[PDB]
């Protein structure tokens, strides 16, 4: 098939910065089309026949190129431009899309708010304890959440989940869940999460006592 | 006004067959080709095939003629049929149509199909009990994706972060939804999370109360 390679695959840009992304085909094509996808909803046609903006699409976006090499450019990066962008060719079968270019907004440092939730009484009666650490509205994405049970570091028993970048403020939120049986949970007294993040002077710890 | 809408099963077993229907509106099927595209979860886009107005078809050859696309003009429906399923076929499936030229300009909402020998399970929903307070619900142990969560039936959208589901080591998904609110309003306002899992016909409305 005609493979489309998009570069770069991951990219960030500060607000007002010029961004450009390329799509390269292994064989020449008549045109390249571009789709914007936000937060796993349907793709939206963004640019068609190489350089025509679909309706609604602002004039800071443009595409160009010919043959095997196409580009999508944004002259001034905005918060609403955060998305994945896919190129597409329909000049020969099988029709093919690129692997996408994920565009992040590179905003100012913001320190997380941190919350800890003990398991509910209703979960405990079913035989399980989920303890939850929430990191709300922070930037950049890199954070270190560490669980301590009776001041002992945990390993391999917590799962993390991260939101996409917020439309308005461009921050992230993160939950981490420490899961164990009720019998194991009732054998320890103090549960704590410790957050490290460049928006924070020293690591922040939130904790509770079973009871 | 061109509209497309897909419907299909949420869950089917390996080696069985998948079939999805697209109901269309705003154009003649005799005149216009309709295509199918899928997206494996957290990956890119793949074109599957097209049925032209005259009824002829083109398929992606990688599918090994496991795919058939058909239509009925009087019903305004286009049918995707995919045989001898592998877990690799798990994806969001979209019906789509070009506008001007060959770029796809109209997309359905898409329909997630999970291919697995595992069975439906509805979630359990547990409160994460709470000048800024966080509160939440833990939506645990469900299969397959997806779950929809709203707070106070949509009335509350500011402050709401719903995390991506995580596959636990048990083969079940879990997710959390949180909302930030002022401390002051905890004693006055009630907060209820509305959780919906279509594949099991589970609707849970859960009060989250201070402890």
């Amino acid at each position: 098939e005609n493979v489309l390679t998009q570069s770069p695959a991951i990219m960030s840009a500060s607000p007002g910065e010029k961004v450009t992304m390329t799509c390269s085909a292994s064989s020449s094509v008549n045109y390249m089309h571009w789709y914007q996808q936000k937060s796993s909803t349907s793709p939206k046609l963004w640019i068609y026949d190489t350089s025509k903006l679909a309706s609604g699409v602002p004039g800071r976006f443009s595409g160009s190129g010919s043959g095997n090499s196409y580009s999508l450019t944004i002259r001034t990066m905005e918060a609403e431009d955060v998305a994945t962008y896919f190129c597409f060719q329909a000049s020969g079968y099988p029709l093919t899309f690129g692997g996408g270019t994920k565009l992040e907004l590179k905003r100012t440092v913001a320190a997380p708010s941190v919350f800890i939730f003990p398991p509910s009484d209703e979960q405990l009666k079913s035989g399980t304890a989920s303890v939850v650490c929430l990191l709300n509205n922070f930037y950049p994405r890199e954070a270190k959440v560490q669980w301590k049970v009776d001041n002992a570091l945990q390993s391999g028993n917590s799962q993390e989940s991260v939101t996409e970048q917020d439309s308005k403020d461009s921050t992230y939120s993160l939950s981490s869940t420490l899961t164990l049986s009720k019998a194991d949970y009732e054998k320890h007294k103090v549960y704590a999460c410790e957050v490290t993040h460049q928006g924070l002077s020293s690591p922040v710890t939130k904790s509770f006592n079973r009871g | 006004q061109v509209q497309l809408k897909e419907s299909g099963p949420g869950l089917v077993a390996p080696s069985q067959s998948l079939s999805i229907t697209c109901t269309v509106s705003g154009f003649s099927l005799n005149s216009y080709g309709v295509s199918w595209v899928r997206q494996p979860p957290g990956k890119g886009l793949e074109w599957l095939g097209v049925i032209w107005g005259d009824g002829s078809t083109n398929y992606h050859s990688a599918l090994m003629s496991r795919l058939r696309i058909s239509k009925d003009n009087s019903k305004r429906q286009v049918f995707l049929k995919l045989n001898s399923l592998q877990t690799d076929d798990t994806a969001t499936y979209y019906c789509t149509k070009p506008g001007s030229g060959y770029a796809f300009a109209y997309w359905g909402q898409g329909t997630l199909v999970t291919v697995s020998s595992a069975s439906t399970k509805g979630p359990s929903v547990f409160p994460l009990a709470p000048g800024t307070a966080a509160l939440g619900c833990l939506v645990k142990d469900y299969f397959p994706e997806p779950v929809t969560v709203s707070w106070n039936s949509g009335a509350l959208t500011s402050g709401v972060h719903t995390f991506p589901a995580v596959l636990q080591s048990s083969g079940l998904y879990s997710l959390s939804s949180v909302v930030t609110v002022p401390s002051s309003s905890l004693g006055t306002q009630t907060y209820i999370c509305n959780v919906n899992h279509k594949p099991s016909n589970t609707k849970v409305d859960k009060k989250v109360e201070p402890a």
